[PDB]
């Protein structure tokens, strides 16, 4: 990641956290409630690692 | 001491201002707060990284400003847009340059 202090190596195979980010997002659309806050966006993101 | 309208050179960064503390807050926890525009209606300090800053000075008058907005705002994390100034000396009576 760009971030000086996340140092952990993401992974690029299984499936992807971007889609299932993508995918909750939609879900909250759908009930009007906030979307990802940008400290549960990497929580996320960052699941998958080596 | 420069003259400069409206100069953005402070002597040493306050930590009072009219008697009040000024808010400082680290870069890193700056990329996370969610409710920025709440928080820069009022001012703070950004001190955990290193700021890169270039200035051009014109002979002329003219209203110092940015060149770009200060802020970008992403869905991972806020940041600070490069630092540029247009810095203008002063002449004290010019009342469209003091509107504007």
């Amino acid at each position: 990641d760009t971030s000086f202090i996340d140092t952990r190596k993401y992974c690029t195979d299984g499936l992807s956290p971007r889609e299932i980010q993508k995918a909750l997002n939609r879900q909250r659309a759908y009930y009007d409630r906030p979307e990802l806050t940008i400290s549960e966006n990497k929580t996320l993101l960052s699941q998958s690692i080596i | 001491r420069f003259g400069f309208r409206d100069s953005p050179f402070c002597t040493s960064l306050p930590r009072t201002i009219m008697g009040n503390d000024v808010r400082r807050i680290s870069y890193n926890v700056f990329s996370m707060m969610e409710d920025i525009d709440d928080v820069i209606s009022e001012g703070f300090i950004l001190y955990d990284a290193y700021f890169n800053f270039s200035y051009d000075i014109m002979t002329t008058d003219g209203v110092t400003r940015l060149k770009e907005d200060i802020l970008i705002v992403t869905d991972t994390g806020n940041d600070i847009k490069p630092i540029h100034f247009y810095i203008y000396f002063e002449n004290r009576n010019d009342k469209k340059l003091r509107y504007e």
